[PDB]
Parts: C-alpha cells; structure tokens; sequence
C-alpha cells in the first residue's frame, strides 16, 4: 500500500489525457528512492514499507510504474520536440530503468561465483517474465525515437541494453538469454514474439527487426504469427528501404522449404505473402509513373531494380513451388480490392495506359494447342494476368450496371487499353477463356 | 405531409409505450416484434431470445423506414423503464400468460437491452462532438457524486446510476455484435467525462465498508458495477481503433489514457479494502478474479497492459484468499502466461474473436438477468414491506 500509493500518484498523472506541471516533478523521485536509495523529502510511509520489503522487491513493484511513465511520456514526446536533445527528467528516468534492469543484479546480491549466482538471478527473475513482457510491449514504438545524439552519456552504463536495439543481436541481460534448442522457446524468444505486435514503427526499428531474421535465418538453416507480426508492419505507411528489406527477407523466406505440396498430401503461409507483395508493387507507384503512390525519387528507382529484380523475381521462385492454388489467391485478390487499386496495381506491373509498343501480329500463343508455352507464365505479368483475368471477367459480368455507366469514363479509358493488352501480350489465355465454355461442358 | 411521412412510426408506439409499462394484452412472441419495428430503421437487429424462435424473425430488414425522430421524444421510457430495479421481477408477475417456462430468466435481460440498443442511436447524434444528448434528462455524468459524500440515498441514486450506465452499454455491445455498421458514432459515456465515469465508482468503493450489509444489492453492488468495467474496457476497445473519425491512432492514445485513469482510480480502493481485512480480501477479490476471467475471455490490450500493475501486488499476500480463489487466481495466471504467447492481433483472429465476444455478450448479459433478478427477488425479501 505505500509504495503504491506515493507510486500510484507518481503514476496516475501521466495516465491522463492531458499532462500537468508533475511531468519533471516525478522523475526527481525516481532517482531518489531507486538509483541511490534516498529516502528523504517524500513520505516517512515509503520509509516504513521500504525495509519491511526485500531490495529487489522495489524494483519489482517499480518497473511497470515507471515504465508506463516512460512510454507516456515517449508518446508525448513526438509532439513537444525533443527528439534530438532530450530533457534532464527524462534522462533520470530512463537512468532508473537502466538502474533497475542493469544494475539492479549487481547490486542485489551486494545489498543482502558461477553456478549459484545464477540460481541467485533465477530468484531474482522468477516472476520476471511478466515484467519483461511489459519491457517489450512499452518500447517498440520508441525505438528511433531516442536518437544517438538523444541517448546521453548518463545512459553510458546502459549502453549494453540499447545498442543491441539496432543490430538486435544477444545483449547482456539474463532476461533475454544446437539446431533443435533454437526451436525451443528461451526467454529471448518469446520476449520478441511479445514485441512485434505495435503500431508506430519506422525505419530503424524494422530494420533491426528485419537483421534479426537475418541472423536467425543464419543461425537456423547453416509459424504464421511472426508472419502476421510483419504483416502488421507491412500493411501500414510503407517506404522504399523498408520494403528493400522486406523483399530479401520474403526472398530468404520462400526457400525454407515448407512449401504446400498439393500432390504429395492425398495419399494419406502463401496468400500474406502474396498481398506484401501487392501492396509493395501498389505502393511504389506505377511502372511508368501514372497514377497513384510514392512520387519521386525514391518512388522510381524501385521499379527498375526492386520491382522488376526483387518483387518480380520473388514471384519467379514462388511460381517454381506450386502450379494449383495461386489462381485461388489472385482470385480472392479481385473479389477484395476496388477498381483504382487494380488499375493502379496492373500498371505498376502491366503498364496498360500507354499503348503498346510491338507489332500487330501478337500472337505467339494464340491456339489451344499451345498452352505448354513457358514464356510469358515463367514471367510475372503473365501468370499474374493469367490467375486475375478468369475472376475479373466474373466481377464486371456481375458489376455491367457499374461500369457502362460513363461516371467512370476516364477509366473507362483505362480498361479500353487493359483488356486490350490482355488481347495483344496475353493472347494465349486471352484465347484459352475465349473458348473455356468447351472444356467446361464438352471436355467429358 | 408530416403527421403521414412519419405515421407508422407512431402508431405502433404508443401500445410500445403501454407494453412497456406492462398493461397490454400482448405475448412475448409479439413483444419484442414490435420492438423488431423501431430496431428495423437503421439496420439494426436485436439480441439473440429464446422465447422467439429461429423462424420468426428471419424476414425482417433494415430499410430506414422514418422511425428515427419517433424514439428521441419517447427515450424518457427507456431510462424510466432501466432506472428503477424493481421492473424485472415484475416482468415474471404479469406476463405469464403463456406456456413456455424454460424462456422466462431471460427475457428479464432481454427487454432492458432491447430498448437501450436503441437509446444507443438517439443519444449519439446528440453526442457527437458536444454532447447535447444526456446533459438534457440525465445530466449526473458531468456532475458525478464525489468521493468523500457517501450515503444510502447516495448509494441508491449511483447503483442506479450505473446499472443505467451498464445497460446502456450492453445495448450499445449488442448494437456493436449483430450490426456494426452505423455510421454514427455510439458514444453513450464519451472520454472527456472518462474522468468523471471513474468518481461514480468511488462512493461505491469507500462506501462498500457501511452500505454492504443491508440487503443483497448492497452486498453484490460489487457484482453489478464491477462487470461495467469490463464493458467499459470492450467499449474502450470498440471506439478506440474506431472508423468514425479522421484520426485513428491518438485517440486510441487517449482512450488508452481514459481507461488507465478509471483503472487507476477504480483500483487503489480495492487494494485499501484488500490491506484493511483478511476477510476482505476473499470476499472482493472474488469480484477481482471474476473481472479478470472476464478480460481473459475478451483479451483486451488494456487488460495486457494492466497484467503487471495488478499480479505483483496481488501475489504479495496470495496466502490470505479463500479455497477456490487461490485456484482461480493460479489458474487465470497460467492461463495469461499461456496467453503472453498468444497476445498479438491480426486481420482474421478478431472474427472468431468477436464470434467469442457476442457469444460471451449473450451469456453474461443471461447472467446480467439472473443476477439482478436474484438481487431484486432478495432484496424484496429483505425488504418485505
């Protein structure tokens, strides 16, 4: 009760909608009673319950207190400015968190040597994982935000904690601490399993998540929900480094080898990866530059080498482990997304709106014969096309009271090319569902 | 012209009225069917009953058929009709007129959410931005009893208080379950008043010492007002990450903020009666490890980020439970240990999530109707006059 109460109103102000005059008034009595144990100027309560308890039992009735302080006060300030210098009260309270994580263990058994100091530290951290699961769901955000410049060197004793948040490797605390036990959940594990799931990331901090995976991958060859833990961070406002690495790592994630085989399964992970992809080609703009996403210079040099080389090239090894099922997804991609993504999607990929620029006499595939042609299937645009075309035809046969009407008269320019260029490049399926009706009720 | 543009949506309502207050000749399988009416406006459905079966109401739509400024004139009934405790066992003493015994608890519940589902409309075009809605009828949201005035009549206004609170959130958590696609924002207890909504809990927390063994409803306002947290923090969820507004994020920052000072003013209080009695902490830490199953069944991010702000202090004096709390207690932290593994949302988790959700709604909201029907029926007997 009385250290959470003097903690509870150390805390209870910065859990508000708006922060008070108490925003550098609280970070004083952080450092007093943690970081050098002062116990003078505050309530003789706190003095009282402070010596009824062990040492390390303040830090564990502390560190949720303080860390919803921290990330209160993290979230605040992206809008008061100190993203380059920090503030002094910060700067306290985040030398108490590097006090009580840190330092904490060397002080703990000096207050009150191999094998039993580290039954000692299992003492010490046996109801840990609920506070580090709290370290890592009120930090994700805030990773960039201290900057190197903003990270004080009155944080120079927790150095050995945050510089491990930008390359990601084993830093040196016993919370985060041969093929088959990396399968095994450690603490590390399931402490980065209760990481990924915030909004608000950027750069930085995807980029040491993505190295990560790197060195794991690494580490594991030499499970959907990390799937969906990048699928939350690549489903939002998404930039051209990011999506860099995030095409290496669906490149580096495809060849694990755990591929869906439909003919190997009747004797007795695809799709999320798939809609990064759109939403990556989507995002950074059209292949000619027509329409809408990311303009400029980093919206262009992504097309010539991580679209056509990155993303194209993902495609080209993921139509190398399957032949069935990539119709069923491009199909549930079209009955899902409106009309101008589509538009915007097949000319990033297709470049429909310009005319093309060939001879009359594309024809190449067109004949039933020929649909062992691996030319334009082995190349993106075609298989894509191919596994879009056969379910869009069914969405404007069940959408003609949408499109006729001239209120889409501009983009009724656009499918006057698309389909067009579905007649010209793409004559072999063109032809193929010109005459499907036959393999439906005369192939018997 | 007027009195024809909006004529079907009046002369229903006025044996609506006269049914509501219990005096027509009318069975509950036409009942609720001309509340179906004034739900079938804005395309809205009613809660799942078991006095009506699965071929009844399986060919009404949602058109907006001018029964929408017909219900702001007639919302004083609802309130008149959730206010008072005493209605539900009145339900059980004049409409029994048919046969069906097994579907009688239930509708005890079912008809105090079949209108506060559509109090949940009315009120948010007057709650959209200044909130001209229940500053009209009800105005104690703003003015709320303060913590250090606690008395019986004080007690019995703010249980009744929030009981119309906690009704009017399980109405708008049904108008949230079956349709949610109004436009409108459902804001029965906006944020802004999120500092007051906390200080209706505190004449109940401090005056829980002297206003408990009187009746039944005194001993289980514990049990009635500690679910409306929970429907708080499932509101919270539901208008936080909300598709309303403009901005998307940072007033999931401040809902956030808005649910961590009601946590934070509802808590210390039952951790002031956890450190006075040993008694006291089985007999309140029942309704704690009840709210907390509670969270664990809605797996709310602001029940994850109050896993550590409760469980470290709690555990501190884990011997004094009782029998089964000590069981329940372990039990709901291995379950969240369980869980830490599971705790990250994603695009197709939270439709079996809410298909959870609106099952869990319609059980305790089943539970809602057995408990105050039992807290009713109780306190009728320990006030037998």
């Amino acid at each position: 009760l009385p250290i959470q109460t003097f903690l509870w109103r150390q805390t209870s102000a910065f859990l508000r909608p708006k922060l008070g005059k108490q925003y550098e008034a609280s970070c004083v009595s952080f450092e007093r009673v943690l970081v050098e144990n002062k116990l003078h100027g505050l309530s003789p309560a706190l003095s009282e319950a402070i010596q009824s308890i062990s040492r390390w039992e303040l830090v564990q009735a502390a560190l949720p207190h303080v860390l919803h302080c921290t990330a209160t006060l993290l979230s605040n300030r992206n809008k008061l400015g100190h993203q380059d210098k920090l503030g002094v009260a910060e700067t306290k309270l985040l030398h108490t968190l590097h006090w009580m994580l840190l330092e904490a263990p060397q002080d703990c058994n000096n207050e009150r040597s191999n094998d039993e100091e580290e039954n000692n530290r299992r003492k010490i951290f046996q109801n840990s994982m609920a506070t580090v699961e709290l370290f890592v769901f009120l930090f994700a955000p805030l990773v960039h935000r201290i900057k190197e410049s903003d990270l004080t060197f009155r944080l120079a004793s927790g150095l050995v904690i945050w510089q491990p948040m930008w390359e990601h490797r084993q830093p040196g605390v016993s919370g985060f601490t041969p093929c088959q036990r990396s399968r095994y959940a450690t603490y590390f594990d399931v402490a980065v399993l209760r990481c990924l799931l915030q909004p608000h990331w950027s750069e930085e901090g995807t980029q040491w998540s993505l190295m990560y995976y790197l060195q794991r991958l690494r580490h594991m060859l030499e499970l959907s929900v990390v799937l969906k833990a990048v699928y939350l961070v690549l489903n939002h406002d998404i930039s051209s480094r990011i999506c860099d690495v995030a095409l290496n790592i669906v490149e580096c994630l495809l060849q694990l080898g755990v591929v869906p085989c439909v003919e190997k399964n009747r004797k007795k992970n695809h799709r999320l990866a798939l809609t990064m992809l759109i939403k990556i080609v989507k995002s950074l703009g059209c292949a000619y530059g027509c329409g809408e996403g990311h303009r400029g210079l980093s919206g262009d040099r992504l097309r010539h080498q991580v679209f056509r080389e990155n993303a194209q090239n993902c495609l080209t090894k993921l139509y190398k482990l399957d032949k069935m099922q990539f119709r069923q997804t491009m199909r549930d991609y079209v009955n899902k997304d409106s009309l101008n993504n589509v538009v915007d999607f097949l000319h990033a990929l297709l470049g429909f709106c310009m005319e093309p620029v060939t001879d009359n006499k594309a024809g190449f595939g067109n004949n039933f014969t020929t649909v062992d042609n691996k030319s334009t299937a082995q190349n993106v645009e075609g298989i894509i096309v191919s596994a879009m075309f056969k379910s869009l035809i069914t969405r404007c046969a069940s959408t003609t009271h949408e499109l006729h009407s001239p209120e889409n008269l501009g983009l009724y320019c656009d499918i006057r090319q698309l389909v067009q260029f579905i007649k010209e490049a793409h004559g072999n399926v063109f032809r193929r569902v010109a005459l499907s009706a036959l393999l439906d009720s005369a192939e018997k | 012209k007027e009195r024809d543009k909006f004529y079907l949506s009046r002369s229903v309502v006025l044996e609506l009225l006269q049914a509501l207050k219990l005096k027509s000749p009318l069975p509950d399988t036409n009942l609720l069917l001309l509340v179906q009416f004034i739900c079938a406006d804005a395309g809205t459905k009613l809660a799942e009953s078991t006095i009506l079966s699965k071929q009844m109401i399986a060919s009404v739509p949602g058109c907006g058929t001018a029964a929408m400024e017909c219900v702001r004139q007639y919302i004083n009934e609802v309130l008149d009709f959730m206010a008072d405790m005493h209605t539900l066992t009145k339900l059980k003493s004049h409409m029994k007129t048919c046969s069906q015994p097994l579907h009688e608890d239930t509708f005890g519940g079912h008809l105090k959410v079949g209108l506060a589902q559509i109090a949940a409309m009315d009120i948010s075009r007057g709650n959209h931005r200044d909130n001209k809605a229940v500053i009209r009828y009800l105005p104690w949201l703003y003015h709320p009893p303060s913590a250090m005035q606690q008395g019986p009549k004080e007690f019995i206004e703010c249980v009744s208080h929030i009981r119309l609170l906690s009704w009017l959130l399980l109405g708008s958590l049904t108008h949230n379950a079956v349709c949610p696609n109004a436009s409108s924002p459902c804001l029965p207890i906006p944020l802004d008043a999120g500092s007051h909504v906390a200080d209706h809990l505190i004449v109940i927390l401090i005056g829980f010492p002297e206003q408990s063994k009187t009746s039944v409803l005194h001993m289980c306002s514990l049990f009635h007002a500690f679910i409306f947290a929970q429907l708080w923090t499932v509101y919270c969820e539901q208008s936080a990450v909300a598709t309303n507004l403009q901005n998307q994020n940072e007033f999931s920052f401040t809902a956030i903020l808005t649910a961590l000072e009601f946590w934070s003013r509802v808590t210390p209080s039952i951790l002031q009666l956890m450190a006075h009695n040993k008694v006291m902490v089985e007999m309140v830490c029942l309704h704690v490890i009840s709210l907390m199953e509670a969270l664990q069944e809605c797996n709310s991010t602001i029940f994850v980020k109050l896993i550590p702000m409760w469980l470290p202090m709690i555990q501190s004096n884990i011997k004094h439970l009782s029998a089964g709390l000590q069981l329940r207690l372990q039990a709901i932290q291995n379950h969240v240990n369980h869980h830490s593994l599971r705790t990250l949302p994603g695009s197709g988790q939270s439709s079996a999530g809410l298909a959870a959700l609106r099952k869990w709604l319609q059980c305790t909201q089943f539970k809602m109707a057995q408990v105050e029907i039992q807290s009713s029926e109780a306190a009728s007997q320990f006030y037998p006059l």
